[PDB]
């Protein structure tokens, strides 16, 4: 979940894929900009698989 | 994770919550590990070689001890009879003292007053806790039976106050993997900082945590019918236990 979108495209409280955030931050670090800060989430197996 | 002090008998009484005891042999490998509550008395010091089958620490499980670190005189600050405490005289033992009540027992007269005990010297001035600067006083929580009246000298290791007190199987694994919240979860320290209280109006109590060198404001609400294992004078660590569960 994003906490401060920085210079990225994400929102204030949107839930996203962690690997997508990693890729976006890796890209933004190569253009001299600021990525988005985030917090991890824990989901149950039924909730994570849906 | 130990913070203790020697008492009169030379034994060690521990004032830290997360004190852990271990057995390490001459080869350097841990073999036994144990947890020690707040206020246990140690038979042997740290690093003292011991033999087998010997008790090394004892404590009281039925009562939490509020233990003073310093030695001196006790004076009752904010001590008004009939609004903060009660005077009870037993009929068999004949050895009784003041009993501190709580907000749900005292009237509105004591709801604006916080009974507490302050530690001074024979000179009547504050005995500051060594290494710190704030004066040594402790706010008495409810349902605590005061034992030592005013004018009774104390010392480190004295019971300055006494506070009386899973499924298993396949469903346990299923609940672990589904990440189900427990019925009565433990309350954790949201952030590290010195703790304090607020206004207990209606059916909740308010906690406040303020970092010493950070962003001061942070508060939480607690159902006031829940036991707390922390004091209003102690600074906590982030992630530390505030309530058991």
């Amino acid at each position: 979940t994003i906490v401060n979108a920085g210079s990225s495209d994400f929102l204030e409280g949107e839930q996203v894929e962690y690997s997508r955030v990693k890729i976006a931050n890796r890209e933004l670090e190569a253009n001299g900009k600021v990525g988005a800060t985030y917090s991890r989430d824990l989901l149950g197996i039924t909730k994570a698989s849906l | 994770n130990v913070k203790s002090v020697v008492n009169s008998s030379g034994k060690l009484v521990i004032t830290s919550r997360n004190t852990e005891l271990k057995l390490i042999d001459e080869f350097g490998r841990t073999k036994e590990s144990y947890k020690v509550p707040y206020g246990a008395v140690l038979a042997k010091g740290d690093g003292e070689q011991v033999a087998g089958g010997e008790t090394v620490a004892n404590w009281d499980p039925h009562t939490m001890p509020v233990i003073t670190e310093v030695s001196g005189f006790v004076r009752f600050t904010d001590m008004i009879d009939g609004q903060t405490i009660t005077r009870q005289t037993d009929e068999l033992t004949g050895l009784s003292s003041l009993v501190v009540l709580d907000s749900a027992e005292r009237t509105a007269g004591g709801k604006d007053l916080r009974p507490a005990l302050k530690i001074v010297d024979a000179q009547g001035n504050d005995v500051l806790i060594p290494g710190t600067d704030m004066p040594a006083q402790y706010f008495l929580p409810g349902k605590a039976i005061v034992q030592l009246e005013d004018g009774v000298q104390i010392s480190s290791g004295d019971t300055l106050a006494r506070i009386p007190q899973i499924t298993g199987g396949l469903p346990r694994v299923a609940d672990l993997f589904e990440a189900r919240r427990p019925k009565e979860p433990a309350i954790l320290a949201e952030i590290s900082g010195i703790v304090s209280f607020g206004k207990e109006t209606k059916g909740k109590r308010r906690l406040v945590i303020t970092p010493v060198d950070g962003s001061d404001p942070y508060e939480e609400m607690i159902p006031k019918w829940r036991q707390l294992n922390v004091f209003e004078g102690e600074r906590v660590e982030r992630g530390d236990v505030i309530s058991d569960g």
